[PDB]
């Protein structure tokens, strides 16, 4: 989506387009939808895990979604960002222009999303050992 | 019409006569005019050709076709002394001698891999310390376990080494005094190679040094990574074909078959595929306009290695012309009194557009793989225990 | 040859091609040309053999045979030959202290093991004596003697290295 | 020149030299044996020889990486030896495995001493081998 | 088969970071590889930290100012110019030596115009 | 008394092993501003060869 | 090579073999010059230098 720069209020999608760092974030696109799917993995087998106690490991393994989908943000993030540094770096370096890029609120919030199923993985291994030790 | 040659001047609209025009052949028909005595009438030819025998109709166009027909006295040009015009008409000396030379991109900061962050030492030393490694803790493993004082089994010592050599300290050292030399000798190994680590990568940050991939036509003839292509037609596309030196016919049978087709149709299409193909396109063509492109804006290309072969520019007249003999001692005395370098070094250099710190902050990309191992060693410690609670 | 690299010589390009295609192969040539000129056939000015001649070096030159024959002389009778990162010649004596040591250590746990398996004040009575007096006799000698700092001033020559010393000396706490 | 080969050498010195003195005390082992004990040189063989193994299992792993192909095929014929011994014939044993509980009845006792001699004979010209190469790769 | 629960497990990696780590330290296979690289993720990051940071005080003591015309002449980042008339602009058109001659080839082909046209419009653009 | 002596041997080891991380990344920074002559205005400018 | 003697005002090596009749030619590494075109007549270049 563009604005005050040829101001086109058409949101343009990125595959009805053709800049090459727009298919640079092309690769860093799976890992918040690996991160995505285990965060709903993680969360159906938590409740499974409130409402039938009486198999316990369903609270342990919903931990470890809960995990590997915070380690999926994290190379998604490193992906992300250093997909914008290696090409902000391939162009004519010009003294008579300006560069500028920025994240936004939705960077932020999958940067937060990060502390909060980490949380919910130890919060879920800590809750295993208080079932188990039952 | 040719630059740095022929340029109509800014306000050509307001001038007459032989001043509308600039240049270095300008600047030359000048210096021949005071040093033969006349007077003379800048003139640019019809066509646009400089000058070839027609294969039907048997007739010169250009401005060798002035030269032969009558309609001209002199052609101050960048004309090529060759073969079939010399049979017709009558070169100077060489006032510029140039040759086939090659343009390629000019290099930039080169973005880095996943394992950049090895680069501070050589591959052949992380082969030698990881052989190392495993050398001191079998060592450590000899000396504990026979002659003993262990705590140091064959995994203990594998750790004791990591956190050594990583400089994380210990749990436990070594008693005995085998053991210490094995620990300390370690010791000092490490010390040498992380403040050779730290120095060599604070040399690099601190200098940029940027090197070029290719320096030589056979640098290009040894590779398939950068496609070398020159224009569709001209003398740069006769060169190659009939050339049977070593080298450029192994460049031929390149550009001949190659898909996409390397030969360009345009001088300004094969300059703009060098500026747009990131350091992937290496354009062939004469050294003056090689020359002169690197001066202008942008600052994209660069001019590598020596000219391919020799040949020269010269001031033609009519065969049997009085001119013919006091413009070639007047080019020898325009080479001598060095005006010709001048004149060069006026429209290449003085007047060009390109000329001739700050140390940034490290950005991810340049420690990301260490990030990528670390997730990855993450992940893979979470196998092993997988794998422990199963097997336990 | 004989400056290390602190002197350079301007001559024409084909003998500093030549040169450096010549055994030693210690030169090399650097830049681009300073001028223009060039190597012409020449003819006694009224001569009915300096056109066909001019138009035999112009073909010459466009069928590569005076490309020919200067990598024939210049470089086919040729005597010659035609990373940034810190390599393991600079670091291999670190490698040799290591291999060397941990063979030193193996050697110990021998004549540790030899001595475990086998197996007062008069020892260290013997042993601070001696210690004692050769540590008296070494400084003893060694603040009584001259010859602590062996000192040079002398000046170089750029013939072969030529050295004149002028103010060689050695010294001690005492003399000079 | 110093290499990573030529290091891949000089490691092999050092640890060809615990192989050899592994198998002079394995001489020594067997001969003390027949004078005299079962248990003892049951524990006191059991815990000297998978040491034995990886390290010329590591050499395996290092002339691999050292592009060694004549020095990797020279410790084939040793290595396939001695994954035989392990995978197929450590007589059923179970504590290791392999001059374990399975001494006199006597024909094994013949097979260990002319394999006694044998590890001798091939470490002394690996020993040899490895100098030698270490002085092939330097000075070249 | 604890030690490592999660505030000991924040502690461990905080001094294995800062490379000040005593505590207890890991036992299991498992335990030693998220140890290991996490050694070695702080052995490269604390020296890119030192090298980056002698990359730039080392290039900050290598910046000469300016204190000559040679020092003008030769750096062409920093752009010069005179007055459009008088005295100072006549004097680097007439000039035959080196570095003036150097001076007035940069200043006569220069976009945009270096020439000013008042003093007080020279000192502004400074 | 004993953490006088381990005292000041700490603080000479931070010395003397950042001196030789200093001093060998000072070598190999101007082993790497090294410029070979490769023109004319190379020797004009560098009046020591 | 040749180069004319500025008091005899006569040619010295192979110029002067060409000018004063012994050479009928003369392939040499000869350098095209001022001073030479106007006394001999020289072939375009077999190389450049
Ligand atoms: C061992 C000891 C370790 C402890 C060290 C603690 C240090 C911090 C630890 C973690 C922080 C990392 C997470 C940061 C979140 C990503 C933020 C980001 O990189 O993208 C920035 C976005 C977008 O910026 P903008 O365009 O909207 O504003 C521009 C304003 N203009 C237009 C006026 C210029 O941030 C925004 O503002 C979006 C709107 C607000 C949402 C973000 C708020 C986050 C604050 C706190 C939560 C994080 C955890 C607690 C700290
Ligand atoms: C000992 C236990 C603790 C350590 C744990 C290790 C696990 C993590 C290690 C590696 C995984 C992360 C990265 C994966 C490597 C492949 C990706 C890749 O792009 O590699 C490229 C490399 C060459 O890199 P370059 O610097 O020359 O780039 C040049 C770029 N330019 C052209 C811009 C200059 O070439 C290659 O493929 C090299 C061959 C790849 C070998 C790595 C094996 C990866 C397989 C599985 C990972 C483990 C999963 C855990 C469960
Ligand atoms: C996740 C682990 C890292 C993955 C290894 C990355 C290797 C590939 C990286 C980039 C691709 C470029 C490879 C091309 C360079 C040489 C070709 C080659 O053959 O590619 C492997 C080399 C082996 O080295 P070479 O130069 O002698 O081969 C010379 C071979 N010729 C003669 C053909 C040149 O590159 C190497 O693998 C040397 C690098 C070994 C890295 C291990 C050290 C890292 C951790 C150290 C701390 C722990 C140990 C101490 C405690
Ligand atoms: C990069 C390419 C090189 C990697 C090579 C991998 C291939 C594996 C072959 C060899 C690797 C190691 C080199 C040679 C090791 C010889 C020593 C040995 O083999 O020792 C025999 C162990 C004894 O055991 P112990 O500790 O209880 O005796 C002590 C009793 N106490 C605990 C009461 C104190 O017997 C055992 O089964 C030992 C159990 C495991 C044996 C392999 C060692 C693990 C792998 C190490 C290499 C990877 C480095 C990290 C990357
Ligand atoms: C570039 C090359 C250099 C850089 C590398 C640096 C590291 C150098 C390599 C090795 C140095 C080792 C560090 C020195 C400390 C080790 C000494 C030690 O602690 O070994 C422990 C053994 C066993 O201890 P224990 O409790 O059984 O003994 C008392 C018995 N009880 C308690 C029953 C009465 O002790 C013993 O073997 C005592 C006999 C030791 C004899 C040899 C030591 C040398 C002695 C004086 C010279 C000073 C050396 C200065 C260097
Ligand atoms: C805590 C400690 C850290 C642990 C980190 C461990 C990671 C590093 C461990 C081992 C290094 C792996 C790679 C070593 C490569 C050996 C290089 C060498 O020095 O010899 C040179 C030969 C010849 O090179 P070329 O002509 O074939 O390549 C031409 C390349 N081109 C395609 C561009 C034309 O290279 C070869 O292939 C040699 C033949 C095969 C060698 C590679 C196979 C690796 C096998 C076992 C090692 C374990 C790997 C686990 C990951
Ligand atoms: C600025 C950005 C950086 C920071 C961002 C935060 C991200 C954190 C991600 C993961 C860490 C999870 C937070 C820890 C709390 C959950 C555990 C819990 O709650 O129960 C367990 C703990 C008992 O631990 P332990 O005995 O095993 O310690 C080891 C001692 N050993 C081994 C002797 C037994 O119980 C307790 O301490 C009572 C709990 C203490 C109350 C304050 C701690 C926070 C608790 C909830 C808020 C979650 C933060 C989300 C943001
Ligand atoms: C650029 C890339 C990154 C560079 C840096 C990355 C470094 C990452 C590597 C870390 C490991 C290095 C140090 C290795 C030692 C760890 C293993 C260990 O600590 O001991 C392993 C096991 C279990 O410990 P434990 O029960 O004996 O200890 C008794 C104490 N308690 C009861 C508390 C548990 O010992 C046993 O059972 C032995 C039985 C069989 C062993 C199987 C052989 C295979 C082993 C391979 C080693 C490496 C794995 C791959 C990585
Ligand atoms: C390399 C990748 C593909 C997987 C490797 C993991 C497996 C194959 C290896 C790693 C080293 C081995 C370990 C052997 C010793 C210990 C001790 C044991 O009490 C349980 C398991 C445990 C902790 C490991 C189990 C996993 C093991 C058999
Ligand atoms: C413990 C033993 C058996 C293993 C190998 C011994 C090694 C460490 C010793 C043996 C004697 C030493 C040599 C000393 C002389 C030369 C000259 C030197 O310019 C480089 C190394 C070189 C070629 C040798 C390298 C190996 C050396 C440093
Ligand atoms: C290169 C060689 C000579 C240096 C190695 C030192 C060896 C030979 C000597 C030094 C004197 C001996 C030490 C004497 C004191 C103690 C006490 C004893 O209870 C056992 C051994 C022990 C710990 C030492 C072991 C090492 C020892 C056997
Ligand atoms: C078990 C898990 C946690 C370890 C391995 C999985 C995932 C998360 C990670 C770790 C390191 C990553 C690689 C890193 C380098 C390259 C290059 C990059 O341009 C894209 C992705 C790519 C091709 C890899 C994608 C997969 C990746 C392997
Ligand atoms: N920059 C950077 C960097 C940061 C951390 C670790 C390593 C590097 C790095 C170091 C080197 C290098 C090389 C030789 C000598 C010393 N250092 C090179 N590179 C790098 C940078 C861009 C592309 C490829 C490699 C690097 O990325
Ligand atoms: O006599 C000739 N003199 C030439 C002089 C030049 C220039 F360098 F501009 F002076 C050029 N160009 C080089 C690149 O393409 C655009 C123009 C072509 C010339 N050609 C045609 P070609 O040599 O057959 O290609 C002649 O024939
Ligand atoms: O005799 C002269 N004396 C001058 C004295 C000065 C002053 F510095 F103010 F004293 C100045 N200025 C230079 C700076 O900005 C304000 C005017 C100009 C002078 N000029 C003209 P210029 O030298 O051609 O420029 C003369 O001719
Ligand atoms: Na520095």
């Amino acid at each position: 989506c563009f604005l005050a720069g040829e101001e086109r209020g058409r949101c343009f999608t990125i595959e009805y387009v053709m800049v090459n760092v727009l298919k640079m974030i092309r690769s860093a696109t799976p890992f918040p939808l690996v991160s995505l799917f285990f965060m709903f993995i993680g969360f159906i087998l938590s409740n499974i895990g409130h409402i039938r106690p009486h198999r316990t490991i369903l609270a342990f393994v919903s931990g470890i979604f809960f995990i590997l989908s915070g380690l999926s943000l994290v190379v998604g993030l490193v992906l992300y960002i250093s997909s914008i540094n290696d090409e902000m770096l391939n162009r004519t370096k010009d003294a008579e222009t300006y560069f500028n890029y920025k994240y936004g609120w939705s960077f932020a919030f999958a940067a937060i999303s990060f502390l909060l199923t980490e949380s919910a993985g130890v919060m879920s291994v800590y809750l295993f050992m208080k079932r188990y030790t039952a | 019409l040719e630059s740095p040659y022929v340029m109509m001047k800014k306000n050509h609209e307001m001038l007459e006569g032989n001043e509308r025009y600039e240049g270095y052949c300008v600047d030359l028909a000048a210096e021949i005019a005071k040093h033969c005595g006349f007077k003379y009438k800048l003139t640019i030819v019809g066509d646009g050709k400089y000058g070839a025998r027609d294969a039907d109709t048997k007739i010169w166009n250009g401005m060798v076709g002035e030269l032969v027909y009558g309609k001209a006295d002199i052609a101050i040009a960048p004309l090529t002394i060759t073969l079939v015009r010399e049979e017709v008409i009558d070169f100077s000396k060489p006032f510029m001698s140039l040759g086939i030379s090659i343009m390629i991109k000019k290099p930039q900061k080169s973005k880095p891999g996943v394992f950049s962050f090895l680069d501070p030492l050589a591959y052949e030393i992380w082969m030698c310390i990881v052989f190392a490694y495993i050398g001191v803790s079998v060592v450590l493993f000899l000396v504990s376990r026979f002659s003993p004082y262990n705590e140091f089994g064959i995994f203990n010592s594998l750790w004791f080494s990591l956190g050594a050599f990583m400089q994380q300290g210990c749990d436990i050292s070594p008693r005995s005094l085998s053991g210490r030399i094995v620990g300390g000798v370690w010791w000092f190994f490490t010390l040498i190679i992380i403040s050779s680590y730290t120095a060599n990568l604070a040399a690099f940050l601190t200098v940029e040094r940027m090197v070029s991939p290719i320096e030589s036509a056979e640098d290009l003839s040894k590779q398939t990574e950068i496609a070398y292509g020159t224009l569709d037609s001209g003398s740069t596309k006769e060169f190659f074909r009939r050339s049977k030196i070593a080298v450029f016919d192994k460049m031929w049978t390149y550009m001949r078959s190659a898909e996409p087709s390397v030969f360009v149709r345009t001088t300004a299409e094969g300059v703009a595929r060098v500026r747009k193909s990131k350091g992937k396109y290496a354009y062939l063509l004469e050294s003056t306009m090689n020359e002169y492109i690197e001066q202008r804006k942008p600052c994209d290309t660069m001019k590598v290695g020596g000219n391919l072969d020799s040949k020269g520019y010269g001031i033609a007249t009519p065969k049997g012309s009085s001119l013919g003999t006091p413009v070639n001692l007047a080019v020898l005395k325009l080479s001598e009194q060095g005006v010709l370098d001048k004149l060069k070094n006026k429209w290449w250099y003085d007047k060009g557009e390109c000329g001739a710190e700050k140390t940034s902050a490290l950005s991810l990309s340049n420690v990301a793989g260490v990030f990528y191992i670390l997730v990855g060693g993450l992940g893979l410690a979470m196998l092993v225990a997988l794998i422990e609670f199963c097997y336990k | 040859r004989k400056s290390k690299g602190k002197y350079a010589y301007l001559l024409e390009s084909t003998m500093n091609e030549y040169i450096e295609q010549r055994k030693p192969c210690d030169t090399m040539k650097v830049g681009g040309n300073l001028d223009s000129k060039g190597y012409g056939i020449a003819t006694p000015k009224g001569s009915s053999l300096g056109t066909p001649v001019n138009l035999a070096v112009l073909k010459l030159s466009e069928q590569g045979v005076l490309d020919k024959l200067k990598n024939k002389w210049w470089y086919d009778k040729g005597e010659c030959g035609a990373t940034s990162a810190l390599s393991l010649s600079n670091v291999a004596g670190v490698f040799y202290i290591l291999v060397g040591g941990l063979g030193l250590a193996m050697l110990v746990a021998l004549i540790e093991f030899c001595y475990k398996s086998r197996a007062g004040r008069k020892a260290l009575t013997l042993l601070s004596s001696v210690f004692a007096v050769c540590g008296l006799g070494l400084l003893g000698i060694a603040v009584s003697t001259d010859y602590w700092l062996y000192l040079e001033e002398g000046i170089i020559l750029p013939q072969n290295q030529s050295t004149e010393v002028k103010m060689s000396l050695h010294s001690g706490l005492w003399r000079v | 020149a110093f290499t990573f080969a030529a290091f891949c050498y000089m490691l092999t010195l050092v640890l060809c030299a615990s192989l050899i003195f592994f198998v002079i005390w394995h001489i020594i082992a067997f001969d003390e044996l027949r004078t005299d004990n079962i248990e003892r040189i049951c524990c006191l063989l059991r815990k000297l020889v998978v040491p034995e193994y990886s390290i010329h299992g590591l050499f395996c792993l290092m002339f691999l990486c050292a592009a060694e192909w004549v020095t990797l095929g020279l410790n084939i014929p040793l290595l396939f030896y001695h994954l035989w011994r392990y995978f197929h014939r450590p007589a059923d044993g179970s504590e290791v495995m392999y001059d374990a509980v399975s001494i006199m009845n006597a024909d094994i006792l013949n097979y260990c001493q002319k394999e006694s001699w044998c590890k001798l004979a091939f470490y002394l010209l690996s020993f040899f081998y490895y100098l030698y190469s270490m002085v092939y790769t330097l000075v070249s």
